[PDB]
RNA sequence: GGGGGGAACCUGGGGAACUGAAACAUCUCAGUACCCAGAGGAGAGGAAAGAGAAAUCGACUCCCUGAGUAGCGGCGAGCG
RNA sequence: CCGUGGUUCGUGGAGCCAUGGGGGAAUCUGGGCGGACCACCGCCUAAGGCUAAGUACUCCGGGUGACCGAUAGCGCACCA
RNA sequence: UGAAAAGCUAACCGAGCCCGGAGAUAGCUGGUUCUCCCCGAAAUGACUUUAGGGUCAGCCUCAGGCGCUGACUGGGGCCU
RNA sequence: ACCCGGUGAAAUUGAACUGGCCGUGAAGAUGCGGCCUACCCGUGGCAGGACGAAAAGACCCCGUGGAGCUUUACUGCAGC
RNA sequence: AAGGGGGCCUGACUGCGAGGCCUGCAAGCCGAGCAGGGGCGAAAGCCGGGCCUAGUGAACCGGUGGUCCCGUGUGGAAGG
C-alpha cells in the first residue's frame, strides 16, 4: 500500500523482534532475543469514493484521515468547479488541505 | 586510538594505593547450606591477587 | 586392513596425590602453628607443645625446636622443646 | 657554540632495533620470533592481558562487587577534597578555599575539608568541613575555624 | 542431598531472622527442627525453628 | 519553471556480508560498503513544548576538553 | 495503548524524541518536560515555515616539501 | 532452463562473470636482507571444544639492589 | 624415422669433472667406505635407475577451514 | 578408643584469626589463641559437626528472607 493522499503516510521499516523466556519483571531470569528481522508496516490505506461538483472523485487514504476527506468536500462546496475533469477537481481539493 | 578500560575488570577488582590488586574470595555465591561457618566467613574477605595475574589486570585499567 | 577388533579397559583411574609425610624434622626451628606432620591416623602422636588437628595433622603450639621420639609400644611422638 | 658543537648526551638517542636484516645482526630469518605458531604470525596473539587459550579466565572467574550504577547514570553529589594542616604552612591570616585552589592545593570544583595531618598555626581557615581531630587541633593552637554552608 | 534429605534454615523465634542453614531427613525426623542457637542480632541465644529453605 | 552532468564533500529513502566474538544464534563488523532521490558551492542544523539541578544556562554548527567518564553489554567480544 | 526506530540504553525500574495500528482531548484555570508512577518545586510553549557566518571537500588555479626520480612517482613524464 | 546427467546458462557451474566490501579471515605453509663481541635455552608441569594453538609456572638474557648465602664436599641429627 | 640444403620450438634445469659391487647412512647412494672397473668425443637405438617430468596427493588425517545436500538437530524467515 | 551403653545437651556457634601444609593461578587443607553468648564436667579441661582421606561445581543471570547503604530538582515509590 503506497502513500496516503491526505496525510502523506507511507510504509516504514520496523523490526520483528523474537523473544523467549520469563520477564525479569515477573521474577524471571530475563527475556532472550532469538531473532531480529526487518518487516514493513503499511498505512491502513482505504478507498473513499465521493462526489464533488456532481463528478465522482475517488481518494486513497489511511483510515485515520477518512473524515478529513469528507471535510474537504464540505469546504469545496464554496467553489467554482464545474466542467473540470475528475483529476482537475481532486488536485484542487488537495490544494485546500 | 586511545585505550579502553576493561569494564569487566573494573567491576571485579581494585587497585590499592601501592598497586596491589584485590578481589572478593571466590566460592560463596551459593551451595552454602553445608559450608561451615568458618568457610563462609573467610570467603567474606578480600584477597590480593598473585603477582602474575595481578599485573595483567592492572594493564587493563590504564586510566585507573 | 590393520585395526581389528581390539578391546577396552574396565579400570584405569586413580586419585590425586596427597602430599602426606613429615614436614619438619628433628632439629628444625619452628614457629608456633607450623605444620609438623601430615598423616592418616596417628602414625605419629602429638607430644610436648604439639597439638593434633581433626585430620590427624600435627602442628607446633609454641615457637621452639622439633624433636622426635620412638617410645616403642607407646608409638612415635613429635615434640617441640621451647627455647630460652 | 657552533651548529657542529651541538649533539645529545650519550644515551639520549639510541638507534632503533631492525630485525630481519641478516645473519650477523643477530635478528635475522625468524626475526626474534622463533619458529611458527600464532605468536609468530603477523597479527599474532589474542590480547594476552586477558585471553588464556579458551579456558575460563582468572579475571572472569572472580565475582563482581558493589553498586555498578544504572541508567540514567550517576548522581551528582558534592565532592570533598581533603587538605592537611601540614600543607597549610605556606599561609598567613585568612585561609579561604579560593586561596587553597589558587595554590595548586585544592582541586577546582571540590569543597574543602581540612584533615588533621601535621601541626596547626592559629589562622582563620574557612572550610566546608573539618576532621574531628583537625577541628580541635586548630582550636588548641588557637586558630579560628569557620564552617561555610555556601 | 535428595528429595528426602532436604535443606533448611533455622529462624530465630525472637526476631524472625534466619541465622543458620543446615539439613535434615524428612522421613526420619518429620517434625520442624527446634534448636537453641546464638543470635548475632539479639546477641544472646534463642530457640530457632526450622523454616522452608 | 523543470529534465541532464559534476572529482570529492552533503542530506534523505533503503541497506549487506566477510569479520570479531579464538565455535555461534543475541551482539560485532555498521547504519559501514553499496543502490536510489535530492541539494549546492557547500549541504545539514538552527531561534526551545531545550538543557537539567543551578534558585542556572539561553538558536544552530565547528574545534579542544569533559571522557574512554556516566553508562550500555550472551555484563562476553565489545560499544560509548 | 499495541508494534518499532533513535539515544550510552540489547525490555531493562525505560523516561525522553520519532510513529505503522487502535482509542482519542483541551485553547492558558490550557497543554509538554525535569528517567516508571504520585505529590511538591520548577523548565518550556508541540501538532506551519525561512535564515548568514564559523564547518566539510578538491575536478580546477597557485605556493611549498629532511616527497619520487623512468621496475620509482598517478595506470599514463612519451599520441594512455 | 532441464525427455533429469546436478546437465546447461560464452572453452573447468553442487551455485556464472565483472567490479566492489577487500589488505575478508588463515591458531596453516612459505619468505624475512650488513658486521663483530658477551651470555645462552626448551621440547617439562597445570588448565584449555585443548592436543602441531594458547595462559601461568620452569629453564635463557639484560639492568639495579643484596653480599657468602650457591652447586659440590666433611661432621651430625631426624624422615623413608 | 636416417643423411644433405633451408627455417627452427618445448616441458625441464642448485651446480656438475654425473661408473659397478658389497656395505653404510633419515632404514632404496654417480656424490660416504672398501674394493672392482674405466683412453678422449660423439651418432643410431632400448627404456632398468636418476625414489625421472607434470599437478604445493584427489586417498588418509589435521583445521574449534569452505561449500552442496538431509531431517521428528537448533534458531529463524516466507508461505498458509 | 576413634569401638559398645547411658545422662545431660545443640560448639552441625557468632565476630576474628598469629602461624603453616599444599600450590602456575584460582582453589583446597590444618590451625593455636582473643572477644561474645552458650553445652557437658567437682575439676583440669573438652566443644567452631561426624576416626581420617570421596560424597562435588568458578563467574554470569535470576529467586527468597534480612538490612535501610545508593535512589536522577525534593519527599516517597520503582530499581539497585
Ligand atoms: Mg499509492
Ligand atoms: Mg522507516
Ligand atoms: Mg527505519
Ligand atoms: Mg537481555
Ligand atoms: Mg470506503
Ligand atoms: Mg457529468
Ligand atoms: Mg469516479
Ligand atoms: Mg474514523
Ligand atoms: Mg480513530
Ligand atoms: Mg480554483
Ligand atoms: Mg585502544
Ligand atoms: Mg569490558
Ligand atoms: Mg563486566
Ligand atoms: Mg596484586
Ligand atoms: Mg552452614
Ligand atoms: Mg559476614
Ligand atoms: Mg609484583
Ligand atoms: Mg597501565
Ligand atoms: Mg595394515
Ligand atoms: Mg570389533
Ligand atoms: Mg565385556
Ligand atoms: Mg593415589
Ligand atoms: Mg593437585
Ligand atoms: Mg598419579
Ligand atoms: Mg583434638
Ligand atoms: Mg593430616
Ligand atoms: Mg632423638
Ligand atoms: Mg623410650
Ligand atoms: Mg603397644
Ligand atoms: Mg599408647
Ligand atoms: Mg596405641
Ligand atoms: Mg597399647
Ligand atoms: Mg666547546
Ligand atoms: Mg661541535
Ligand atoms: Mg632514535
Ligand atoms: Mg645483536
Ligand atoms: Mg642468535
Ligand atoms: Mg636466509
Ligand atoms: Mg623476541
Ligand atoms: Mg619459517
Ligand atoms: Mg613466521
Ligand atoms: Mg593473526
Ligand atoms: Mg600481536
Ligand atoms: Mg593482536
Ligand atoms: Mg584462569
Ligand atoms: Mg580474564
Ligand atoms: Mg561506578
Ligand atoms: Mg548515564
Ligand atoms: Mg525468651
Ligand atoms: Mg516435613
Ligand atoms: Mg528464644
Ligand atoms: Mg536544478
Ligand atoms: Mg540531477
Ligand atoms: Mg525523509
Ligand atoms: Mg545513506
Ligand atoms: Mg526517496
Ligand atoms: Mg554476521
Ligand atoms: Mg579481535
Ligand atoms: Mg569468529
Ligand atoms: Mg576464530
Ligand atoms: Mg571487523
Ligand atoms: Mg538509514
Ligand atoms: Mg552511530
Ligand atoms: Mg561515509
Ligand atoms: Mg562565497
Ligand atoms: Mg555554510
Ligand atoms: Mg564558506
Ligand atoms: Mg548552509
Ligand atoms: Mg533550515
Ligand atoms: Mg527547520
Ligand atoms: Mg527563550
Ligand atoms: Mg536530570
Ligand atoms: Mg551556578
Ligand atoms: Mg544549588
Ligand atoms: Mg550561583
Ligand atoms: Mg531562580
Ligand atoms: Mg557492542
Ligand atoms: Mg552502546
Ligand atoms: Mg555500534
Ligand atoms: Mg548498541
Ligand atoms: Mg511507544
Ligand atoms: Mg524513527
Ligand atoms: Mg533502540
Ligand atoms: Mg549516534
Ligand atoms: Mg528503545
Ligand atoms: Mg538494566
Ligand atoms: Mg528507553
Ligand atoms: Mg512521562
Ligand atoms: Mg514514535
Ligand atoms: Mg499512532
Ligand atoms: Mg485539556
Ligand atoms: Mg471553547
Ligand atoms: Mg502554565
Ligand atoms: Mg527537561
Ligand atoms: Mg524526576
Ligand atoms: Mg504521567
Ligand atoms: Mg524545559
Ligand atoms: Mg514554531
Ligand atoms: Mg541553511
Ligand atoms: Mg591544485
Ligand atoms: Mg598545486
Ligand atoms: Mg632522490
Ligand atoms: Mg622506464
Ligand atoms: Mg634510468
Ligand atoms: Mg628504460
Ligand atoms: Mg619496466
Ligand atoms: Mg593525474
Ligand atoms: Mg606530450
Ligand atoms: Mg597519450
Ligand atoms: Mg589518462
Ligand atoms: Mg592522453
Ligand atoms: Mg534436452
Ligand atoms: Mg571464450
Ligand atoms: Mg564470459
Ligand atoms: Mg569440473
Ligand atoms: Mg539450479
Ligand atoms: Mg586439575
Ligand atoms: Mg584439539
Ligand atoms: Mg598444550
Ligand atoms: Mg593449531
Ligand atoms: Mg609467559
Ligand atoms: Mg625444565
Ligand atoms: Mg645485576
Ligand atoms: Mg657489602
Ligand atoms: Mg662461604
Ligand atoms: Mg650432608
Ligand atoms: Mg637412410
Ligand atoms: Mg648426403
Ligand atoms: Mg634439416
Ligand atoms: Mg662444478
Ligand atoms: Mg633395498
Ligand atoms: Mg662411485
Ligand atoms: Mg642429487
Ligand atoms: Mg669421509
Ligand atoms: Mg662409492
Ligand atoms: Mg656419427
Ligand atoms: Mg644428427
Ligand atoms: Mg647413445
Ligand atoms: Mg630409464
Ligand atoms: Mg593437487
Ligand atoms: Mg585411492
Ligand atoms: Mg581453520
Ligand atoms: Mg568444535
Ligand atoms: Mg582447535
Ligand atoms: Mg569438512
Ligand atoms: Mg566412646
Ligand atoms: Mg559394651
Ligand atoms: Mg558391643
Ligand atoms: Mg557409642
Ligand atoms: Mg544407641
Ligand atoms: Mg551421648
Ligand atoms: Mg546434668
Ligand atoms: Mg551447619
Ligand atoms: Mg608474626
Ligand atoms: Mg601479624
Ligand atoms: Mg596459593
Ligand atoms: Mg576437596
Ligand atoms: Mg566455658
Ligand atoms: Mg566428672
Ligand atoms: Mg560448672
Ligand atoms: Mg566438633
Ligand atoms: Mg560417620
Ligand atoms: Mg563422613
Ligand atoms: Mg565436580
Ligand atoms: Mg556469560
Ligand atoms: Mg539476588
Ligand atoms: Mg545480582
Ligand atoms: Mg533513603
Ligand atoms: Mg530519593
Ligand atoms: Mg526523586
Ligand atoms: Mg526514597
Ligand atoms: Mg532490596
Ligand atoms: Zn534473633
Amino acid at each position: 500500500s503506497k502513500v496516503c493522499e491526505i496525510s502523506g503516510k507511507r510504509p516504514i521499516v520496523a523490526n520483528s523482534i523474537q523473544r523467549r523466556g520469563k520477564a525479569k519483571r515477573e521474577g524471571g531470569v530475563g527475556k532472550k532475543t532469538t531473532g531480529i528481522s526487518k518487516r514493513r508496516q503499511y498505512p491502513n490505506l482505504q478507498k473513499v469514493r465521493v462526489r464533488v461538483a456532481g463528478q465522482e472523485i475517488t481518494f486513497r487514504v489511511a483510515a485515520s484521515h477518512i473524515p478529513k476527506v469528507y471535510e474537504l468536500v464540505e469546504r469545496a462546496k464554496g467553489l467554482r468547479l464545474e466542467g473540470l475533469s475528475p483529476k482537475e477537481i481532486k488536485k484542487e481539493l488537495l490544494k485546500l488541505l | 586510538p586511545k585505550m579502553k578500560t576493561h569494564k569487566g575488570a573494573k567491576k571485579r577488582v581494585k587497585i590499592t594505593a601501592s598497586g596491589k590488586v584485590v578481589a572478593m574470595k571466590t566460592g560463596k555465591r551459593h551451595l552454602n547450606w553445608q559450608k561451615s561457618g568458618k568457610e563462609i566467613r573467610q570467603k567474606g574477605r578480600k584477597f590480593v591477587l598473585a603477582k602474575p595475574e595481578a599485573e595483567r589486570i592492572k594493564l587493563l585499567l590504564p586510566y585507573e | 586392513a590393520h585395526k581389528k577388533g581390539l578391546g577396552s579397559t574396565r579400570n584405569g583411574r586413580d586419585s590425586q596425590a596427597k602430599r602426606l609425610g613429615v614436614k619438619r624434622y628433628e632439629g628444625q626451628v619452628v614457629r608456633a602453628g607450623n605444620i609438623l606432620v601430615r598423616q592418616r591416623g596417628t602414625r605419629f602422636k602429638p607430644g610436648k607443645n604439639v597439638g593434633m588437628g581433626r585430620d590427624f595433622t600435627l602442628f607446633a603450639l609454641v615457637d621452639g625446636v622439633v624433636e622426635f621420639q620412638d617410645r616403642g609400644r607407646l608409638g612415635r611422638y613429635v615434640h617441640v622443646r621451647p627455647l630460652a | 657554540m657552533k651548529l657542529s658543537d651541538l649533539r645529545p648526551n650519550p644515551g639520549a638517542n639510541k638507534r632503533r632495533k631492525r630485525v630481519g636484516r641478516g645473519p650477523g645482526s643477530g635478528h635475522g630469518k625468524t626475526a626474534t620470533r622463533g619458529h611458527k605458531g600464532q605468536k609468530s604470525r603477523s597479527g599474532g596473539l589474542k590480547d594476552p592481558r586477558r585471553f588464556e587459550g579458551g579456558r575460563s579466565t582468572t579475571l572472569m572467574r572472580l565475582p563482581k562487587r558493589g553498586m555498578q550504577g544504572q541508567v540514567p547514570g550517576e548522581i551528582k553529589r558534592p565532592r570533598y577534597q581533603g587538605v592537611n594542616l601540614k600543607d597549610l604552612a605556606r599561609f598567613e591570616g585568612e585561609v579561604t578555599p579560593e586561596l587553597l585552589v589558587r595554590a595548586g592545593l585544592l582541586k577546582k570544583g571540590y569543597r574543602l575539608k581540612i584533615l588533621g595531618e601535621g601541626e596547626a598555626k592559629p589562622l582563620k581557615v574557612v572550610a566546608h568541613a573539618f576532621s574531628k581531630s583537625a577541628l580541635e587541633k586548630l582550636k588548641a593552637a588557637g586558630g579560628e575555624p569557620v564552617l561555610l554552608e555556601a | 542431598a535428595s528429595e528426602v534429605r532436604i535443606k533448611l534454615l533455622l529462624e530465630c523465634t525472637e526476631c524472625k531472622r534466619r541465622n543458620y542453614a543446615t539439613e535434615k531427613n524428612k522421613r526420619n525426623t518429620p517434625n520442624k527442627l527446634e534448636l537453641r542457637k546464638y543470635c548475632p542480632w539479639c546477641r544472646k541465644h534463642t530457640v530457632h525453628r526450622e523454616v522452608k529453605i
